[PDB]
């Protein structure tokens, strides 16, 4: 129902009763970053392009509080870098930011 | 659509502050000596359709004309590296080299011969403008064409656009005709222009001689001050912002009206490259401190016990990266420590708009600011003017020539109205130091 203007608003949620009691609510939030930055990549920024870095990337299932829990911050902060970067080169929202407080 | 100002450049001294205008402004926007922006100029901050014409091959032509009764001066400007950047048919100068000798009445005489081609080329510049804001005249109050030709020149552009502001760049006198030449020119800028800025040789090389070490300051250092108080002047129209960028509104706030168009020119710092300022970081207090101090005005106003001068209004225009809270602190700062005297009768008029620098111009000073204030302190330099009338008229000195001329060959009530205006503007400014100045005869 959230399309891309809403995308980063509405259209990314978490599914309670769908929750194990094996992760944690900062995980999960730590990995709908992630994911919310991906999809507003493909679809809010149109980039639909797969991510070579994350083709690269039971056991898991014990490990979801372990290492992986830092890699799933770590591929979020990385899908919220690059977004970042895309921003300041073409979207220019803090240059837009800059332009409103030079103008409005 | 751009918003053009046009040049009118009369007698010596108004077209060397003329051309040393335009070459800061060619500099500010990137633009070589033959008007072709830079390479390094493509990306520059400043549009150049707002004080200067654009030719088809991406050349920069400035908008001025420059009048000379004396082929001398249009010739070293068409030899000097600027004379490419000067559109040949925006300049008329006169075939008969024989000038003004003087005279203000003969220099009106010369300029009503020479109207045709004058406003010809005003009438084009006017059409050719899409937003023309108004012109400024740059010439010398005693010399003869500057003074008649700059008089009859504003009273020609007052009849045919009295909505258009009228700005002068007068170079106030530090000749024996020059009384009555300072007379005239008063009469003129306080009748027919909308403001005149002065611009005192006395203060200029008092100035240049405390704080440049230049023992006999050369006219050259007066001309590259007066370029960079003229350059200061549109810093204000370079940076994208909120408030005060239109030539008529500049001189509402400087000069309050046409009739009170005597202000006061500040800049700072006044230092020489080769003197380094000791590591004071200009601080906006430090600033505001520096263009307050009586040696950084650039009017030569006499120290009168009787007469209290006070400020009439100020705005100032600062270029650089200034951070706004520093600058309300400076503002609020000068306002509880009464660092400027406000005119009682009118609301205290203290104006700071923050503006970025032309990119292409090396600033030595991180943060610079100019201050256009009009102050019951122009009215000692109008006083002296209105005394040395006086002196002259009583002995008739140096009426000879003017004699010779058609409007004085049968009496001087010109000059005699002249006298009376001048005396007016003075009682009217000693108004202005009174609360009652408002309503003063209104």
């Amino acid at each position: 129902a959230v399309k891309a203007d809403r995308l980063w608003h509405d259209k990314y949620a978490l599914r309670k009763p769908m929750i194990p009691s094996f992760m944690t609510m900062d995980q999960c939030r730590k990995v709908l970053l992630i994911g919310k930055s991906i999809n507003f990549l493909h679809q809010v920024c149109h980039d639909q392009t797969p991510t070579t870095k994350m083709i690269a990337v039971a056991d898991l299932f014990t490990d979801l509080e372990n290492a992986f829990q830092g890699k799933i911050d770590a591929a979020y902060f990385e899908t919220s870098k690059y977004l970042l970067d895309v921003l300041n080169k073409k979207y220019s929202l803090l240059d837009h930011m800059q332009a409103m407080r030079r103008y409005l | 659509m751009p918003r053009e100002i046009i040049t009118l450049q009369l007698g010596q001294c108004g077209n060397q502050i003329g051309f040393e205008f335009w070459k800061q402004l060619c500099a500010e926007h990137g633009i070589s000596p033959e008007g072709i922006v830079e390479e390094f100029a493509t990306e520059g901050t400043d549009r150049k359709d707002v004080f200067f014409y654009q030719a088809d091959d991406e050349h920069y032509i400035p908008r001025a004309v420059l009048l000379d009764l004396e082929p001398r001066v249009i010739h070293s400007i068409l030899n000097s590296p600027y004379a490419k950047l000067y559109n040949p048919e925006n300049i008329y100068l006169s075939e008969h080299g024989g000038g003004a000798g003087n005279n203000w009445a003969s220099g009106f005489s010369q300029g009503e011969k020479i109207h045709e081609d004058i406003f010809d080329i005003i009438d084009r510049e006017a059409d050719g403008s899409d937003s023309l804001e108004g012109f400024v005249l740059c010439h010398s109050i005693a010399g003869g064409t500057g003074s008649g030709l700059g008089s009859y020149l504003l009273e020609r552009l007052n009849d045919r656009y009295p909505k258009k502001l009228v700005q002068t760049y007068s170079v106030f006198p530090n000749v024996v005709v020059q009384p009555y030449n300072s007379l005239l020119t008063l009469k003129r800028l306080t009748q027919n222009a909308d403001c005149v800025v002065v611009l005192d040789n006395t203060a200029l090389n008092r100035i240049a001689t405390d704080r440049l070490h230049i023992q006999n300051p050369s006219f050259s250092q007066i001309n590259q001050l007066v370029s960079t108080i003229m350059s200061a002047s549109t810093t204000t129209l370079r940076y994208p912002g909120y408030m005060n960028n239109d030539l008529i509104g500049l001189i509402a706030s400087l000069i309050p009206t046409p009739r009170l168009h005597f202000l006061m020119t500040g800049y700072t710092p006044l230092t020489t490259d080769q003197s380094v300022a000791s590591v004071r970081k200009t601080t906006v207090l430090d600033v505001m401190r520096r263009l307050l101090q009586p040696k950084n005005v650039m009017v030569s106003t006499g120290r009168d016990r009787q007469t209290n001068h006070c400020y009439i209004a100020i705005l100032n225009i600062i270029q650089g990266e200034v951070d706004p809270t520093q600058v309300h602190k400076s503002l609020q700062r000068i306002r509880e420590r009464k660092l400027a005297n406000f005119i009682p009768w009118g609301p205290a008029s203290i104006q700071v708009a923050l503006s970025r620098k032309s990119p292409y111009l090396p600033s030595a000073h991180r943060v610079s600011g100019l201050m256009m204030a009009n102050h019951t302190s122009i009215s000692s330099l109008f006083e002296s003017s209105c005394q040395q009338y006086d002196k002259l008229r009583k002995r008739e000195a140096f009426l000879e020539q003017f004699r010779k001329e058609d409007i004085f060959k049968e009496n001087f009530d010109e000059l005699d109205r002249s006298r009376e205006v001048v005396q007016e503007l003075i009682d009217e400014y000693h108004a202005a130091t009174r609360p009652d100045y408002i309503s003063w005869g209104t």
